[PDB]
């Protein structure tokens, strides 16, 4: 599923900003 | 009468935009109790004010960082703009000061934590639910974007739930007062517009861009453009292909149809009746908008309120101490702030 997907990256937790 | 109440904002903001505040409290009239959050920048630390017994929120920031991530002039438009704004969902900047190390900017503490974590706990918001908060982020946005402000940094992490179930929008570093474009690549990843990644040049349409991102994330507990590593994301952000959960309401997929448009001459927020087409758009049928401004509206969720200084809806961080040498670092640089 999309949210089984999402739960299992890496990108789940508090996101940093890019100014990059 | 939005037009009339807009105008005497921008009245009132251009004087303090103007003749910015500044000085007005220092370190030791604080004690530092918890961290709230740490951003890509400085760290926010719960404090009590010795004098009053009031609890703020303390954004705390090393210039030497700051110079370090180019983030001179961002960092000056974030309090220079704070400072004049006035608006019921946008967070109070209670007071501002630096010392040789630091700046610091002292906020109203916020106690009910982020969006965020209530976010990823519940998993999802009902669209009722979301549809209480985008509806701030869409008159907190005619606000600021009338007074010729982008925000760019619109995410669950930057908003606080109030002691009434409000939204409090925070973190204005990104924040930037212009007329027409700009071009910084600046924001985060699964909230930038295509116009950004692309390096266009771009305005205010990125935060309309943003809500999208936001009412997505709400309702469906997941970004709409998700991936394990910045460069996926940016991939299906302009290839421009959204898909929709199963429970999304038809008004919510159209909304969002309008909102994450690739296409600046169709998006949302960004035509000619402006904010009128997000306002008047069949999802927000049932919304009193008049009401939401005027705070009557009952919230969604109210959360646990344990008294003055409970920090129990904030993660815990680690903490570290907050050092100040005994020479001044970068006072050219930050003469204004
Ligand atoms: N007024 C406030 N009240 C309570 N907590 C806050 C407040 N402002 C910020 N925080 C917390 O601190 C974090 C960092 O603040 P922010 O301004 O976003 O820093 P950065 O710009 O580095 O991201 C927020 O995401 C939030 O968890
Ligand atoms: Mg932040
Ligand atoms: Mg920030």
């Amino acid at each position: 599923t999309t949210y089984a997907d999402f739960i299992a990256s890496g990108r789940t937790g508090r996101r940093a900003c890019i100014h990059d | 009468s939005v037009k009339e109440f807009l105008a005497k904002a921008k009245e009132d903001f251009l004087k303090k935009w103007e003749t910015p505040s500044q000085n007005t409290a220092q370190l030791d009239q604080f004690d530092r109790i918890k961290t709230l959050g740490t951003g890509s920048f400085g760290r926010v630390m719960l404090v009590k004010h010795k004098e009053s017994g009031n609890h703020y929120a303390m954004k705390i920031l090393d210039k030497q960082k700051v110079v370090k991530l180019k983030q001179i002039e961002h960092t000056l438009n974030e309090k220079r703009i704070l400072q004049a704004v006035n608006f019921p969902f946008l967070v109070k900047l209670e007071f501002s000061f630096k010392d040789n190390s630091n700046l610091y900017m002292v906020m109203e503490y916020v106690a009910g934590g982020e969006m965020f974590s209530h976010l990823r706990r519940i998993g999802r918001f009902s669209e009722p639910h979301a549809r209480f908060y985008a509806a701030q982020i869409v008159l907190t946005f005619e606000y600021l974007h009338s007074l010729d402000l982008i925000y760019r940094d619109l995410k669950p992490e930057n908003l606080l739930i109030d002691q009434q179930g409000y939204i409090q929008v925070t973190d204005f570093g990104f924040a930037k007062r212009v007329k027409g474009r700009t071009w910084t690549l600046c924001g985060t990843p699964e909230y930038l517009a295509p116009e950004i990644i692309l390096s266009k040049g771009y305005n205010k349409a990125v935060d309309w861009w943003a809500l999208g991102v936001l009412i997505y994330e709400m309702a469906a507990g997941y970004p709409p453009f998700f991936a394990d590593q910045p460069i996926q994301i940016y991939e299906k952000i302009v290839s421009g292909k959204v898909r929709f959960p199963s429970h999304f309401s038809s008004d919510l997929k159209d909304l969002l149809r309008n909102l994450l448009q690739v296409d600046l001459t169709k998006r949302f927020g960004n035509l000619k009746n402006g904010v009128n087409d997000i306002k008047n758009h069949k999802w927000f049928a049932t919304t009193d908008w008049i009401a939401i401004y005027q705070r009557k509206v009952e919230a969604p969720f109210i959360p646990k309120f344990k008294g003055p200084g409970d920090t129990s809806n904030f993660d815990d961080y680690e903490e570290e101490e907050i050092r100040v040498s005994i020479n001044e670092k970068c006072g050219k640089e930050f003469t204004e702030f």
